[PDB]
């Protein structure tokens, strides 16, 4: 193994992390081959002790200082060079605060030795050539204390602060630790969702394109959630209830099932910068005024909108659903388990928003429109009776692109059958 | 442009300036190579290696390497500091190609080869290479697609359904006719490719060291010997993707890739349709994640017999696993190399380790 | 389906009318006045300076908005200054109803006295004191448009016409009450008797030209072509006929509105609303007395509820609720 901190400024140094004997016998090399071709330099040539790939960066007037990574590769590396641009950063301005006290100090102690030299040249002045060598000490105190100045002012042009540069360093480490293979990874995927929820639009032909499909769509807790949905009586039709749209509460008399209900919220889709506002989780309140006059996710105490009781649970249409449900079902029946299931949920999330995009450009761009629309969706994006959620999701995505987020509910007609036993 | 200067380090005895600069004979100032080289060589402590030296100071990434036999060797290519974002996507052939070349004539007994200008010419064709390859309106494509879905969607079809195999699973594709490059741009720009599919594709064409095209104006041939590709660097994810007419390509298949180039041929518009290419490959890349989590919480163990049980249970929950999941597995695959870590590595790669 | 949900105060509400369908203003206990729109569901505007019963609105014929509280004056506002213009204090009780009449200049405040107003002039050209009861409805003949309006004290009904004619025939067989008397499609005049003898009138000579299975009703209006015309009885619907005089409900019946295109809707005190036509959809979610419907030509049903919010539906055929949510918690 190796430490991730190369705490070496000196080579001549600073405990960061160590946990190898090789890790403080390969580090002092680095330090020195850092310091041999010497200013703001970063050069990661190579490494030993099995495989110890670091990276370093960095009598005299000046200190020769470095700091090193070590972690047993180029995403990687432009990922923590971001960083350490920063950590050098502070670390230089620690040092320039650093050199102007010792400036400073210099200038007193240059104005003492010239004070002295004075008075030691009145009291000569009572009585040849005399104190030559204070004379000489004074005027290098001078010198040094003008090359200071000048270069400190040179720094300027081009404690505390050392604490908070290491706490930075250390706190910065642990991203790149966490992610060592899923940095560039993670980044592309950031990088691909903002590009993607971006999307700005064009001109007036579009605004009016929107427009008219809004006018004619008008007149017409991974582990829990994981834990939950595998031991589950019926909860295809709850799971079906929860995405097409129907509010899906939760009735318990402990707050163990209350709370357990957060940890399902990763499958709801949102319709705002927020997710749901009215969520009092094991507390008696009047939900049946929220149930229609609030969000689509609420909870309430024992003691279109599904109950799910500690005994039973309605459905909106537990007679046929679609294949939705058991695909999202059967992650949970088999050896998945475990930071998968969420990720599974996003992927088909996303999947089905670009399914209800798609179903909303076709259905816009090709009593003749409404045969079209369920002929397109019979052929792509629904099976049985998939057909609702897709809508649904269209609906909402609609209107969250014309910056109209909800109180406009949608009721839909079916048989509830709350039996789901 | 941005190969300013190569070198060969001499250590023999103390160092030695061996330098061979571009355009140039020889063995941005002319003693600054000699400086920066013995800068990289003083560095050389006594034990194929690989270094890195971003010289912020002169301007200068001097990518030196350490060779061994009787002495140490090296080989340096010094690079202006302003191509840092530029050298970055291209340092992983440059340094395969330079331990290529490197490896031939590093032995114990004699390896000497008359290596006095061979290396200076072998460098010479790396130059040339960096030196060329520094410096699509699909509103009609896919209305001509849709249209006649007998030639350009079935070829569309044949191309990614090829790129999205074992074969071509990195940008596998040289040359087919002509010099239109826009099918290959069309490619690179797309699903099924790659620098974030941005500097994959580029110039130094005629079977290069890596890339994601070499559309070259092939007009009378492939310019290629078939033989010679075929011993360079076949063990590898590419392949020849003819799209002269209709040719598919392999390495001496339907896949669910299939509905997308159906829903966008049949999707209208394409004025604003990137959009929905972005949500594909973020769906896409969400699923290898998952694919690789799936793995990484099984193969941890360090246990051989429970990867084959995680791969096979992994069927179920995959759709189409088999001729859809060969997409999946390819970019599992490629993930990381972009007992358990051994382990996992020879569960993702089965059949591309056949090039001893 | 469901359309949008709005929440207009926070205590009770009377019911909400205007002459236009993308405007419509409330009226409750609070005194206020405000309006919203249609197909976008926001307070446009707002009016205040009230806080007695508010239940004196109907419709100008610019469009404006006027009412009459329970401190014995009535404010007039408008729909684009929300500015005060005029103020009337001159009454001596409460304002039961407010009604207008068409193609003439005049307004009239009907309750606990009958009065002549003008909407540009505002003029007093004759009173007589009397009639202390506060009046149910106001209606006029198509003849001359003489003014129609009774107290409660039994069956009667006497033409009282202060606008040109001099004061005569002026107010004052069974025992009941009346709630509310309208207009019909035959142009004349119709009341409304819950003891157990509907009994209508005519505008020639209103000689009553003239049954069982009868509680209390509260308004009559089911008649679009003269063929079909019953009340809302506190059981059901009791279809009847005046050619041939011929022929799943909990509580009582609030208002009973005609939709078009031989629609029939009612309310109740239960949130039975319920869409039917001629010869016999229905809906499900509310358990408070909701109060009248309004039906617009451009979107769906504004309905007026009794648990201090209102709700926007819409016209839904071929047919999870908050009363089974109750009633299971």
């Amino acid at each position: 193994s190796r430490d991730f901190i190369l705490i070496s400024e000196f080579s001549e140094t600073i405990p960061n992390d160590t946990k190898v004997f090789g890790t403080f016998d390969l580090n002092y090399f680095s330090l020195r081959i850092m310091s041999v071709d010497y200013e703001d330099s970063k050069v990661v040539l190579g490494d030993s002790k099995e495989g110890a790939f670091a990276y370093v960066h960095h009598r005299g007037f000046v200190r020769p200082f470095c700091m090193a990574y070590i972690s047993a590769i180029m995403q990687q590396f432009q990922e923590l060079s971001a960083e350490f641009s920063r950590a050098s950063e502070c670390l230089k301005t620690g040092n320039r605060k650093a050199f102007a006290g010792e400036l400073e100090k210099k200038l007193k102690d240059l104005d003492y030795t010239r004070t002295v030299l004075h008075t030691e040249t009145e009291i000569q002045k009572k009585a040849g050539f005399y104190s030559s060598q204070a004379i000489e000490k004074a005027n290098e105190l001078a010198s040094v204390e003008k090359s200071i100045i000048e270069h400190q002012d040179l720094l300027k042009q081009i404690k505390t602060l050392e604490e908070l540069c290491d706490t930075e360093y250390f706190t910065q480490t642990l991203a790149q630790l966490s992610h060592i293979e899923h940095m560039f990874r993670g980044d592309l995927c950031y990088l691909l969702t903002s590009q993607i929820d971006r999307a700005k639009q064009q001109h007036i032909t579009n605004f009016l394109f929107e427009d008219f499909v809004e006018v004619d769509d008008r007149m017409v807790a991974g582990q829990n959630a994981l834990k939950f949905i595998r031991q589950y009586p019926f909860a295809h039709p709850a799971i079906y209830s929860l995405l097409s749209g129907r509010t899906l509460v939760v009735l318990g008399e402990d707050e163990a099932i209350v709370r357990k209900l957060v940890t399902a919220l990763a499958i709801f889709v949102p319709s705002y910068g927020c997710y749901a506002k009215p969520v009092k989780h094991w507390a008696s309140s009047p939900l049946h005024i929220m149930d229609f006059q609030k969000w689509k996710l609420i909870g309430l105490q024992r003691v279109y909108t599904s109950i799910l009781d500690l005994d039973n649970k309605t459905l909106r249409c537990p007679l046929y659903r679609g294949t939705l449900v058991p695909r999202l079902a059967d992650h949970r029946t088999q050896i998945k388990r475990g930071s998968t299931y969420y990720l599974h949920v996003q992927s088909m999330l996303t999947q089905l928003c670009s399914k209800a995009f798609l179903y909303t450009f076709c259905h816009h761009l090709h009593l003749v429109a409404s045969r079209q629309m369920s002929f397109l969706k019979l052929t792509l994006g629904l099976v049985n009776e998939d057909v609702r959620v897709v809508q649904y999701l269209a609906e909402l995505l609609k209107l969250h692109y014309m910056q109209e987020s909800p109180p406009m509910l949608r009721f839909d007609y079916v048989p509830s059958f709350l039996y789901k036993i | 442009s941005p190969l300013l200067a190569a070198t060969f380090a001499y250590w023999d005895n103390i160092l030695g300036p061996r330098v061979r600069h571009i355009w140039a004979p020889k063995t941005l100032s002319d003693g600054e190579i000699t400086f920066l080289a013995n800068h990289t060589l003083n560095g050389e402590i006594l034990r194929i290696d690989v270094k890195f030296f971003v010289l912020s100071e002169k301007g200068v990434i001097i990518v030196s390497l350490i060779f061994d036999d009787r002495s140490t060797y090296g080989l340096s290519i010094i690079l202006p500091q302003t191509e840092l974002s530029f050298y970055l996507p291209l340092h992983r052939v440059c340094v395969d190609r330079l331990t290529h070349i490197i490896r031939k004539g590093r032995i114990w007994m004699h390896k000497e080869r008359q290596e006095n200008v061979q290396k200076i010419i072998l460098e010479g064709t790396e130059r040339m290479e960096d030196q060329g390859q520094s410096i699509p309106e699909e509103i009609d494509i896919a209305d001509t697609v849709l249209n006649d879905d007998d030639i350009g969607d079935s070829c569309h079809e044949g191309f990614l359904l090829n790129a999205i195999s074992s074969h071509l699973q990195t940008c596998g594709c040289s040359v087919v006719v002509g010099s239109s490059a826009e099918k290959v741009n069309k490619i690179v720009r797309t699903l099924c490719l790659f620098c974030s599919r941005l500097c994959e594709a580029e110039s130094s064409f005629k079977y290069e060291s890596g890339l994601f095209v070499q559309g070259l104006l092939k007009d009378s041939t492939g310019s290629f010997v078939l033989p010679f590709r075929q011993v360079m660097y076949a063990p590898y994810p590419t392949t020849h993707i003819d799209v002269d007419v209709n040719t598919v390509k392999q390495m001496p298949d339907t896949l669910v890739k299939a509905f997308l180039d159906q829903v966008f041929q049949l999707k209208p518009g394409l004025s604003l349709r990137s959009t929905f290419l972005a949500q594909f490959l973020l769906v896409l890349h969400r699923k290898a994640l998952t694919l690789i989590k799936y793995i990484e919480d099984d193969t941890q163990k360090g246990k051989k017999p429970f990867k084959s049980l995680r791969n096979l249970k992994i069927d179920l929950d995959l759709t189409a696993e088999g001729d859809l999941n060969i997409i999946m597995a390819l970019a599992e695959k490629i993930k990381p190399g972009l007992f358990g870590r051994p382990f996992y590595t020879s569960v993702q790669e089965r059949d591309v380790l056949m090039t001893f | 389906t469901e359309l949008l949900v709005l929440k207009a105060h926070h205590d009770i509400v009377r019911f909400l009318v205007q002459l236009d369908d993308y405007r419509f203003a409330s009226a409750g206990d609070d005194g206020i006045v405000v309006v919203w729109n249609a197909q976008t569901g926001e307070k446009l505007l707002e009016l205040n300076g009230h806080t007695q019963k508010i239940t004196a609105i109907i419709t100008f014929p610019n469009q404006l908005i006027l009412t009459a509280s329970a401190d014995r004056t009535v404010i007039v506002w408008d729909g684009d200054t929300t500015r005060q213009v005029q103020r009337i204090s001159c009454f001596q009780s409460t304002v039961k109803c407010l009604t207008v009449l068409q193609r003439l200049d005049v307004w009239l405040s009907g309750g606990n006295d009958l009065c002549v107003w003008n909407r540009k002039l505002d003029l007093l050209c004759k009173t007589s004191h009397l009639s202390d009861t506060g009046i149910s409805a106001l209606v006029e003949i198509p003849k001359n448009c003489v003014v129609a309006a009774v107290g409660k004290e039994l069956i009667i009904f006497r033409l009282v016409a202060p606008t040109e004619g001099s004061l005569e025939w002026d107010i004052l067989d069974h025992q009941d009450n009346i709630l509310s008397l309208i207009n019909v499609n035959d142009l004349s005049f119709v009341t409304g008797s819950h003891v157990g003898e509907l009994i209508i009138w005519d505008a020639l000579d209103w000689t009553m030209q003239a049954l069982c299975q009868k509680n209390d009703i509260s308004i009559h209006h089911f008649t679009c072509d003269e063929e079909n015309v019953f009340a809302a009885v506190g059981r059901g619907l009791y279809v009847y006929s005046l050619q041939m005089k011929r022929v799943a409900h909990d509580s009582n019946v609030l208002h009973v509105a005609r939709l078009p295109n031989r629609q029939l809707i009612s309310c109740s005190e239960d949130g039975s609303v319920r869409i039917w036509e001629l010869r016999e959809g229905d809906l499900i979610g509310h358990s408070s007395s909701v109060e009248m419907f309004l039906y617009f030509e451009d979107h769906g049903l504004v309905t007026c509820s009794a648990d201090h919010l209102i709700i926007l539906w819409k016209n839904g055929e071929r047919e999870l609720r908050l009363f089974q949510k109750l009633e299971e918690n």
